[PDB]
């Protein structure tokens, strides 16, 4: 964090901070203390923060419920950015025409069948539409991607459960 | 006089054996002035010549330099040679990844022919399409404008039509096959863990045809929603470094991602991303067409009479896999040991087929 | 093999009309297709099936054969390389007739499935069929639809593979934009080829073509700065490979265009030349 | 002819000059060759050079050295060097780290076929599993039948199991190596799981032996539930056991045998020609 004070246009990104979540003691110094001395120094190196206000620290995580609640105190971590899915029809359509712009697509192929029925998905399902349907054209040595291959890949794309069906509530 | 002529020639050959041996030891006697140098790697340039080098053999020691070499190969990310006493840089050695047994497996590819656990044409060939495509011409993904898929997922019973696909399919591709055991990366004392695997990708940048196979790892699967672990909290921690190779600066398309598991339990969904894992090969119980190619190899091993019918034995198969097929002639051949004959009757082979169905589960 | 009895089926191809062979003899064609299917590539030979289709071409009308090749491409049609000779070789008989068959050949172009989407056949021969169709459309008055046919079709055959077969397509498409009247169209059409030809051994007349059509593009823009750059590589080409026969008259317009620009970093080295001090006195006058 | 007069006297006088020079230069080497030194590990097999990492967590670099043979160069090869100059002198044996952390050695126990009873039905099927491939491989290679390395049994003791497994070592006359199942699971990460290939490496190199597992239920209480993530070393020990039988095969010196009081866990993946064959109740 010393370089953050020297060079102002610097951005420090720490991915996957969820590696530590709640706490552990066990062996004490052995194979534990490593992140507990960081927490004290997270209260130290971030104390010199606010002088330049050019320091950029962004922590990525998966489960935020088990993390340290004391970090939410102002001066260390102010506001957290929630990353839900909640993708509506207007949001998913913008990514559809992004990667497919570089690919030659037949005018008779369209996602309206997969756009209406799908609800509450993420960008991973969208990014694989260019993957699985693209690989489907590789197996048959097809140049473009028709509308049939879009529906054929819909089974593996969305539903990842290979055990028993899906949604056994109302069957 | 001619009796010693052949013996003296053998004595002269013995003199060379009595000479060239200690000749290599004498160089070590004069080598007492130069002590064996420790390990070091250039980190960041500091002065003109002398730079910052941390020795992996101990604490941080910045040594001197020598004029026998120049600064072309003294840049960051290369092994150097540092003296213990004088503390200088002697020469420039090539970068060493320490090809240990778990770093690079001595067993590579395989001595075995095509799939003996195979016979499914659609699924097995489906894996080769995402493999051999970047190996020759990666021009299909350029017009599509997508990153080459590395995703391969295997779920089902371990070792049956699942594990041996690595030593078989990847052996005929003609690429580097490095077996990566989960029990060799544990490092019970001060675990290096995923940092070991990071040093393994150096072969991928050097040798493009490199294949990495994770063999039946359910250990990193459980995410422990309670988080009450002891030594397993580091496992979810060391797994995040493995996700970096599927996330960060590393983009190749050569090294293939293959991870196997016994059951679709609490396994981490992040590694299950449709970008990280793509092809999912189930281990079903197919019809005769699936197990036909297994029966041919199963037949060529056993030497018996030329009259047999295996079509009726296909219907007899219930809950049987590539390993259970070997059990057929294994138990049937045991009945003919005391019979002083290697011939296996078709009805005697079917008797062992029913016997495996009783011991199932 | 089973191909010895097919010679007995060539007798009705002579006397009886080929319309009866579209049904009775078609049954034998389906039997040969069911011997392999997708199990293997070539069990025996794929050439006999392509030879039978060739015999059904010049006999009956081209309307019935066009429908026969339609169903063969919908399922399997033996080896994917066998589809090549069952169509291409058939088009060889149309080159000696044409006339009223030009409109019939248009239906054959839309019959194959590789025009809309590239499947297997990678050769540019089908692009040459549409290229020759453009030349027919040029005489009929079709212009705007000519450039769009050869635009993305050359990429479908060999994208990165063979540039030599791609040379003739880019050159012809750039000529279509000149006759259309749009100079900015043909400029973007040639991009990826770049100077890579200069990084390969000199093929002569290739480099003598592109720079001829690039000046015609600058003719509509009336920009004299870019013309001097396109006359550069050919200036050294005729001074090494060729003789001064075609080298001198080109140089007459090379230095004539240099006065048309406010000098330059390259033009400062274009002042003193060793070989421009002789022959025509006007070349000395411009010097 | 006359050259042999002064040649034989010169070649005989060089005995101490050439051959004995090997042991003459050892005056200062033997003191360093004495066991009070620092051992090392060979991590690598420009010119010719290699890299050696000591057990002291100090990696040393050395040029081409004739103190080792080219066939002796192996990754993770236990060796030893000088306390300062770091020159390979005494090469340690194989089997890195420990050997089968717990052991009981018995050559020919008193328990034999006469001291057991009622198991002759299972012993009749046991000879065709272990005993026969231990000696005659001729009939097995002709039919391509790979015999398993052991079987599985469960029940109260005194009728079999312990006394049964020990009686097999007396008849076959092989090394008896016994490691309990609760001793496989340890407090660290992969401590016993790393010993899986270790136990097989010692068994493969030195003598024929049959590895016995006492009270399999210790490493055998899992089933299918979600508590398997509590101990990740247990399942890796089982998966490393099943998949490595083919790579560690092609000898008579490794045999895997397991036993317990009762088997409450039904695993369909334990049935293979090389895996556990007999389920003995």
């Amino acid at each position: 964090f010393r370089l953050a004070r020297e060079n102002a246009p610097s951005i420090i990104f720490i991915d996957e901070v969820d590696s530590i979540a709640t706490k552990r003691f066990d062996a004490q110094t052995g194979s534990d203390r490593e992140v507990q001395r960081i927490l004290i120094e997270l209260l130290t190196q971030m104390d010199g923060f606010d002088q330049s206000t050019n320091v950029k620290v962004i922590m990525a995580t998966n489960r935020a419920d088990t993390l340290d609640p004391a970090l939410l105190r102002p001066g260390r971590l102010d506001r957290k950015i929630e990353f839900p899915s909640l993708r509506d029809r207007r949001e998913r359509r913008l990514i559809f025409g992004t990667i497919a712009s570089k690919m030659s697509l037949a005018p008779e192929a369209d996602l309206d069948s997969l756009i209406i029925r799908n609800d509450s998905l993420s960008g991973a399902v969208i990014a694989a539409i260019m993957q699985e349907a693209g690989l489907r054209a590789v197996r048959k040595n097809r140049y473009v991607i028709l509308q049939s291959d879009l529906e054929e890949a819909y089974a593996t794309q969305v539903k990842t459960d290979n055990t028993v069906d899906k949604f056994d509530f109302y069957k | 006089h001619r009796r010693y002529d052949d013996q003296l020639k053998q004595r002269r050959q013995n003199i060379r054996d009595l000479e060239k041996l200690y000749d290599k030891t004498e160089n070590d006697i004069k080598a007492l002035q130069s002590i064996g140098q420790l390990i070091g790697e250039v980190m960041k340039e500091l002065s003109e010549e002398k730079y910052i080098v941390k020795a992996s053999s101990g604490p941080r020691y910045i040594v001197g330099v020598r004029n026998s070499v120049d600064r072309s190969k003294l840049k960051k990310g290369v092994r150097v040679t540092l003296d213990i006493t004088t503390l200088t840089i002697m020469r420039i050695l090539p970068r060493e990844t320490d090809p240990l047994v778990y770093n690079m497996t001595s067993f590579e590819q395989g001595e075995i022919t095509f799939d003996g656990i195979g016979g499914l044409t659609e699924q097995i060939r489906e894996l080769r399409e995402v493999i051999e495509l970047p190996l020759k011409n990666p021009e299909i993904f350029q017009r599509v404008g997508i990153k080459p898929p590395k995703g391969v997922l295997l779920y089902g019973p371990p070792g049956t039509g699942k594990t041996l696909l690595a030593k078989a399919v990847a052996a005929t591709i003609g690429a580097n096959f490095i077996f990566s055991p989960a029990s060799g990366i544990v490092d019970k004392y001060i675990g290096e863990s995923a940092r070991i695997i990071r040093e393994m990708f150096a072969y991928a940048k050097e040798h493009e045809p490199c294949i990495i196979f994770m063999d039946e790892v359910d250990a990193i699967g459980g995410r422990r929603f309670s988080e009450g672990t002891s030594a397993d909290r580091e496992i979810q921690r060391t797994l995040m470094e493995l996700l970096t190779q599927m996330d960060g600066f590393d983009n190749l398309g050569q090294t293939k991602i293959i991870m196997a598991t016994n059951r679709p339990d609490t396994l981490d969904p992040a590694l299950l991303r449709p970008g990280r894992l793509d092809r999912k090969v189930e281990i079903p119980l197919p019809n005769e067409a699936g197990r036909l190619e297994i029966f041919k190899i199963h037949t060529a091993k056993v030497k018996k009479t030329g009259e047999f019918d295996f079509e009726a034995a296909v219907k007899m198969s219930d809950g049987f896999n590539g390993a259970d097929i070997r059990n057929c002639a294994t138990e049937a051949g045991f009945f003919a040991i005391r019979d002083d004959r290697d011939h296996i009757n078709p009805d005697d082979l079917m008797k062992a087929v029913r016997k495996v169905a009783e011991v199932k589960k | 093999k089973d191909y010895s009895q097919i010679l007995k089926e060539e007798f009705p191809k002579i006397d009886s009309l080929a319309q009866n062979d579209c049904n009775s003899a078609l049954d034998q064609l389906l039997v040969l297709e069911k011997k392999t299917r997708q199990a293997s590539d070539l069990a025996s030979s794929k050439e006999v099936l392509a030879k039978i289709v060739d015999l059904l071409a010049s006999r009956n009308k081209w309307d019935d054969l066009n429908e026969q090749l339609t169903l063969l491409s919908k399922k399997h049609g033996q080896l994917k390389l066998s589809i090549q000779y069952m169509i291409q070789k058939v088009m060889e008989y149309l080159k000696s007739s044409k006339s009223l068959d030009l409109n019939t050949r248009i239906s054959v172009i839309e019959t194959i499935r590789v025009v809309t989407e590239n499947k297997i056949f990678v050769e540019v021969e089908r692009a040459r069929v549409t290229k020759d169709l453009v030349e027919i459309k040029k005489e009929e008055g079709k212009i705007d639809e000519a450039a769009d046919i050869l635009c993305e079709l050359q990429v479908e055959t060999y994208g990165s593979m063979e540039m030599s077969e791609k040379i003739q397509f880019i050159l012809e498409q750039m000529e279509l934009s000149i006759l259309k009247g749009d100079y900015s169209q043909a400029t973007v059409l040639s991009r990826k080829i770049l100077k890579k030809t200069f990084k390969n051994p000199k093929y002569e007349s290739l480099k003598l073509e592109y720079y001829n059509l690039l000046v015609k593009i600058s003719l509509h823009k009336r920009e004299y700065l870019e013309v001097a750059q396109y006359l550069q590589e050919i200036y050294q080409t005729d001074a090494i490979k060729s003789d001064e026969a075609k080298w001198k008259p080109v140089l007459s317009h090379i230095v004539y265009f240099l006065v048309l620009s406010p000098y330059g970093n390259l033009q400062n080295d274009l002042i003193h030349k060793i070989q421009n001090d002789n022959n025509l006195k006007k070349l000395e006058s411009q010097e | 002819i006359r050259i042999f007069r002064s040649e034989l006297q010169r070649l005989s006088h060089e005995n101490n000059v050439m051959l004995e020079k090997i042991k003459d230069n050892k005056e200062k080497i033997k003191n360093n060759r004495q066991l009070p030194y620092l051992v090392a590990n060979v991590v690598e097999v420009v010119g010719k050079a290699a890299v050696v990492k000591t057990s002291s967590r100090q990696t040393v670099f050395l040029p081409m050295v004739g103190l080792v043979d080219p066939d002796k160069l192996k990754p993770n090869d236990l060796v030893g060097v000088n306390k300062d100059s770091y020159l390979i002198l005494d090469t340690l044996p194989s089997e890195f780290d420990s050997r089968v952390k717990a052991m009981e050695v018995d050559e020919k126990p008193t328990e034999t076929y006469s001291d057991v009873g009622g198991l002759d039905k299972q012993i009749e099927e046991l000879v065709e599993a272990i005993v026969l491939p231990m000696k005659r491989a001729d009939k097995f290679k002709d039919m391509g039948i790979r015999a398993p390395k052991g079987a599985l049994m469960y029940g109260p003791p005194g009728t079999g199991k312990t006394l049964l497994a020990r009686a097999c070592a007396a008849q076959t006359n092989a090394t008896f190596l016994k490691l309990a199942a609760p001793q496989l699971v340890q407090m660290y990460i992969g401590e016993g799981a790393k010993l899986v290939r270790d136990a097989f490496a010692l068994a493969k190199e030195k003598a024929p032996t049959i590895i016995f597992i006492d009270e399999l239920d210790a490493i055998g209480t899992k089933r299918f539930d979600s508590e398997k993530s509590g101990d990740r070393e247990v399942q890796r020990t089982m998966l490393e056991l099943l998949n490595q039988l083919d790579g560690f095969s092609s000898d008579d010196r490794v045999k895997v045998l397991a036993a317990t009081n009762r088997v409450d866990v039904l695993d369909p993946a334990l049935l293979r020609s090389g895996r556990l064959d007999r389920k003995i109740e």
